RNA sequence: AAACUCCAGUUGACACAAAAUAGACUACGAAAGUGGCUUUAACAUAUCUGAACACACAAUAGCUAAGACCCAAACUGGGAUUAGAUACCCCACUAUGCUUAGCCCUAAACCUCAACAGUUAAAUCAACAAAACUGCUCGCCAGAACACUACGAGCCACAGCUUAAAACUCAAA
């Protein structure tokens, strides 16, 4: 199916970064997925420190891999990812673009009595 | 209904807490099982005006710096007075300034009351002070 | 309800217990 | 029979129900400018509908999107992150003196 | 009509080929997801 | 013990104030519900206790909302007597 | 400028100074207000400490430490040491909800210093420790 | 009735007329009333799209002198 | 099981199919698809093996075809997860369901139970 | 009460009886009491109004019936 | 009071534990239960009813074996209290709560409301609870107490569970 990888990457400069990117695009491609966009979300500050391979990082690349695979490969990526040691964290979810939003008429009320009565 | 009773007959009732009605009342009649709880609740109503008006810098600018406290608020069932209590400061020197642009306040904040007409028929509000001991520090003064 | 039933029950089981326990 | 009758048909006068402020929007765990502006600023604590007025599907994704978010590494927990702080106020709390 | 609009796509899909110029052409770029509603139901996209 | 501090629950104070400082302070965090938060975690409660509480606190806010409606209601009817004398 | 009550990021170029002392440089008040004792020590901004008070410190004993005039006492005395170490302006950041929570700010402004911030560090865990069982009273 | 459909759609393109009801004259005649009245006329004239039966009864109006402030 | 390569349901029978870029051919396969569209594939080649109209989802052919997939799959499931107790109620339940259907089916129409035995490879026992 | 005015005067004006009043309990079924043992009641009561003050039905309406006397009501 | 003083405060490193706010929501599941994040699998039935025992489940506690152990905590010890306190109150710590693999099969396992279908007109209806009923089916009941007991039988249960009487006794319960 299609998977979002939201990818927080070790500050470093441009040619490790490139390298870090190349090696997880091809982790993804070894293990039969098709890689649709890689997008740049910016080097910030991360929400707070973060612990990862006995370093210790308040600041990271942001990163999304969209991509479609086997159900099989995301629980092989996970563990790949794991090892890679210029990655803070990397979650792979179902990307939200797949998921059709219902439409909404509004806002019903709910009858009072209903509710004490639940 | 809920365990809280709400099978009054009377029901339909038009409630009007004014200080006329309490001297056109049998004497016999007293207080029904449910007369508490419009009193209980009107009571509340009038902590939750107060509050706001506190807090929102448009009724004033100085009450708004004062940043008071609301201890308590509680009505008279007679309607001819409300109690209302505000939680004072440690230095008597800052409880002095409290108290005196409260006292002008209220009599803008009667006024600014009978704003919400729900709330119209407003008796006069009594500030009264509690929640910080004023004696203790009264008899430090002393 | 009251639970005076249960409370004879409860005594039946107390005492069952405690002399099984004892033999 | 009779033209004046009263005719059987739906509403006409009826209007429309209401919306929250986020019907038909995508929630994404992403766009943690939208998710702090339903956190408190001092806690962080998520608002109840009460305080957002969101409807239950939307403060249900919300919801989500924030744990999400902060769990990912992309909105803090304790605190609402300071550069949203002045974007558009759309909870109705009120806080400061 | 989800056939041809996906067969278009794929055109974009990264490759082994194209890899190491869309890594870079992604490093210069920036992707923006965020964006704040008002009281009204509008959308206030970033300054930028 | 992650996050970046001074910024959580951080109240600054003006002219020396530090009273009015504490105070919205403390109003913060009771509007937030972390002063009874803090109280009811003093000791465990159990979680038939937790349930039982929340019912009960539920079940009073919504009478509480639904009875100052309904005085609200009836009190468009406190103006004077227009009908004195019949 | 009007008065904003959230502190001064840093990093973001701020107006305010105290002392010609940037936020971030300000010495910090830790008061730990407990229910039987008040524990207050002020530390420069590089973690260092300069003073340390308790109700227990100051001669205190048993039901007498969980007192506000207790913490007050307690500020006096931290605050006394501080300031000869050159502290005017602090911090305070406060965790516990203890008698001695507020008095202990005001022994530390009667002492001499000035308090610029308040800062709530009470410990609330997210789910955590089980507390102990009630108390049957 | 029916023409509580015109009655809706005039209220959501107009609004309520700056002029008064006065329900004390039983013959009062509204701004949506007189526009009602024309709309009724042109359909019985043949005409059968809505879209274009309610924009020629605008026209109609202002040629006679009323005021139609659109809300929007 | 189906090849991997196999289209999906839905798109086996678009005009074109065949010349479309093999990424496009992968994207539209079981591979790239969760399990339950594995099983619709499964179930369609039941459908066409045994019953008479593959179209007819309402008879009782196909509803025993429609559960032995079911049941196929909650045995995969439960050979992977032994300790699921939800997952083993449904099995359990899912076999005494389809037994119901092929003994209503035994006893209106045993020309066509014979082919859904076969078919499915179901040996019929009558209870205890 | 808005009308307690003008229906009492309807009355006096065509020679009947009004009563707009608080009703008293037992005005009709103890009228002998009340008024005397030779009291004549009302052979018809007019209601121009049918509820009370708190929204629920006069009780003459119920006590009208029990002495056996018609009612018109709006 | 005892207790600790290899203690306490600040900062940093840090789990096989537990999951603020949302949740003022009332969802999911057969029930038991389920409220941090993600992914995978996945929530029987194109009539209905249908079991103490068949089949598969079943909170907490408990048992067997090997692990984890922050915190809580029967028991136990200590410190008070008290006429006594093998309690309530304070401190310490263990079984245990957790994981794994097996058992055990009990709850005020309770919306104290059997499933399915239908009705709002009759009489609204002992009372209270939760407005009153109809059709149909399964289970169950027939004064109290003896009795969540005895015996029998089955069971990984061996101080256990399920099924479950009789005699004497009473005019009530
Ligand atoms: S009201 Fe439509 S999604 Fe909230
Ligand atoms: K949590
Ligand atoms: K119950
Ligand atoms: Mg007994
Ligand atoms: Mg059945
Ligand atoms: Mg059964
Ligand atoms: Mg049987
Ligand atoms: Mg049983
Ligand atoms: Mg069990
Ligand atoms: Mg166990
Ligand atoms: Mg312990
Ligand atoms: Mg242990
Ligand atoms: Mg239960
Ligand atoms: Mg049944
Ligand atoms: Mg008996
Ligand atoms: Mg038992
Ligand atoms: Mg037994
Ligand atoms: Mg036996």
């Amino acid at each position: 199916p299609r998977y979002e990888l939201a990818l927080i990457l070790k500050a470093m400069q441009r040619p490790e970064t490139a390298a870090t990117l190349k090696r997880t695009i091809e982790a993804l491609m070894d293990r039969g997925a098709i890689v649709r966009d890689l997008e740049n979300l910016g080097e910030r500050a991360l929400p707070y420190r973060i612990s990862a391979h006995s370093q210790q990082h308040n600041r990271g690349g942001y990163f999304l891999v969209d991509f479609y695979a086997p159900t099989a490969a995301v629980e092989s990526m996970v563990e790949h990812l794991s090892r890679d040691i210029d990655v803070i964290r990397g979650n792979i979810v179902k990307h939200p673009l797949t998921q059709e939003l219902k439409e909404c008429e509004g806002i019903v009320p709910v009858p009072l009595a209903e509710k004490l009565y639940s | 209904k809920v365990w809280y009773e709400s099978p009054s007959l009377g029901s339909h009732s038009t409630y009007k807490p004014s200080k006329l009605e309490f001297l056109m009342r049998s004497t016999s009649k007293k207080t029904r099982k449910e007369d508490h709880a419009r009193l209980r609740a009107l009571n509340g109503l009038l902590y939750k005006a107060l509050t706001d008006l506190l807090c929102t810098p448009e009724v004033s600018q100085e009450l708004y710096d004062l940043n008071v406290e609301l201890s308590k608020v509680s009505l008279t069932p007679d309607f001819s007075a409300c109690r209302a209590y505000w939680k004072t400061t440690l230095s008597a020197e800052q409880n002095a300034h409290m108290e005196a642009v409260l006292q002008r306040s209220a009599a803008h904040m009667r006024h600014l009351l009978m704003s919400q007409q729900t709330l119209r028929n407003v008796p006069p509000i009594v500030f009264v002070q509690d929640k910080g001991n004023a004696a203790l520090a009264e008899l430090d003064q002393l | 309800k009251n639970v005076l039933k249960i409370r004879r029950r409860k005594m039946n089981h107390h005492k069952y217990r405690k002399l099984v326990k004892k033999t | 029979s009779n033209e004046d009758l009263p005719i059987s048909m739906e509403n006409p006068y009826k209007e429309p129900l209401k919306k929250c402020i986020l019907c038909g929007k995508h929630v994404d765990y992403k766009n943690v400018q939208l998710l702090s502006q339903f956190v408190s600023p001092f806690t962080g604590c998520i608002y109840g509908r009460h305080i957002t007025g969101l409807c239950g599907k939307k403060q249900k994704e919300i919801t989500k999107a924030i744990k999400r978010a902060q769990i990912m590494g992309f909105m803090p927990v304790t605190y609402k992150d300071p550069a949203y702080l002045k974007d558009p106020k759309v909870c109705n709390i009120r806080y400061r003196e | 009509r989800e056939v041809l609009q996906l067969q278009e796509e794929v055109k974009n899909f990264i490759t082994r080929e194209n890899l190491e110029a869309r890594v870079e052409a992604a490093l210069d770029s920036r992707k923006n997801y965020n964006w704040a509603i008002t009281r009204e139901g509008l959308v206030v996209r970033p300054q930028r | 013990a992650k996050h970046l501090k001074f910024i959580a629950r951080t109240v600054m104070v003006q002219e020396g104030n530090v009273e009015s400082a504490y105070r919205t302070l403390n109003r913060i965090l009771t509007m937030d519900g972390l002063i009874e938060d803090i109280k009811h975690r003093r000791y465990y409660e159990k979680p038939c206790r937790r349930r039982q509480r929340e019912s009960y606190e539920r079940c009073r806010r919504i009478y509480n909302m639904e009875m100052a409606r309904k005085i609200n209601f009836l009190m468009r009817k406190n103006r004077a007597d227009p009908w004195q004398g019949c | 400028t009007k008065f904003s009550i959230y502190p001064p990021i840093p990093g973001e170029e701020s107006s305010l100074r105290w002392a010609g002392k940037k936020f971030e440089e300000i010495p910090i008040a830790h008061i730990k207000a407990s229910h039987n004792n008040t524990q207050i020590q002020v530390v420069s901004a590089s973690n260092e400490p300069l003073a340390f008070a308790s109700c227990g410190t100051e001669g205190f004993r048993n039901a007498k430490k969980g007192t506000g005039i207790a913490a007050q006492t307690a500020g006096i005395a931290a605050a006394a040491r501080a300031k000869q170490k050159g502290v005017i302006h602090i911090r305070v950041v406060v965790k516990g909800l203890g008698p001695g929570r507020l008095s202990a700010m005001h022994g530390l402004i009667m002492g001499g210093l000035e308090v610029i911030s308040i800062t709530d560090n009470t410990p609330i865990p997210h789910x955590g420790c089980r507390p102990r069982k009630a108390r049957k009273l | 009735y029916h023409e509580d459909r015109i009655r809706a759609k005039f209220y959501s393109v107009y609004g309520s007329g700056q002029r008064a009801f006065d329900l004390f004259n039983p013959n009062f005649k509204s701004t949506c009333q007189r526009f009602v009245e024309k709309y009724t006329e042109l359909q019985k004239l043949g005409e059968t799209d809505e879209e274009k039966l309610f924009v020629e009864t605008g026209k109609a109006l202002l040629a006679e002198g009323v005021i139609l402030r659109r809300v929007g | 099981d189906p090849p991997p390569s196999t289209l999906l349901k839905d798109y086996q029978n678009v005009p074109g199919i065949e010349k479309v870029d093999d990424v496009v051919k992968r994207l539209l396969s079981l591979e790239m698809a969760n399990k339950k569209e594995m099983l619709k594939i499964k179930q369609e080649q039941f459908m066409k093996k045994i019953v008479a109209n593959p179209e007819d989802t309402r008879s009782l052919e196909a509803r025993i075809i429609a559960l032995s997939v079911k049941i196929r799959s909650y045995e995969e499931h439960l050979e992977k997860h032994r300790k699921d107790k939800a997952h083993k109620r449904y099995l359990l339940m899912s076999i005494d369901q389809r037994k119901k259907m092929l003994k209503n089916l035994r006893n209106t129409n045993y020309d066509v139970f014979e082919k859904i035995c076969w078919g499915l490879g179901i040996e019929y026992t009558f209870p205890p | 009460r808005q009308f307690s005015y003008l229906i009492e005067n309807m009355a006096r004006d065509c020679g009947e009886y009004a009563h707009t009043r608080y009703f008293r309990g037992g005005m009709l079924t103890n009228a002998r009491l009340l008024f005397g043992p030779t009291v004549r009641l009302p052979d018809l009561i007019i209601f121009l109004h049918t509820l009370n003050n708190i929204f629920e039905p006069h009780v003459a309406v119920r006590d009208a019936a029990k002495m056996n006397i018609p009612t018109v009501g709006i």
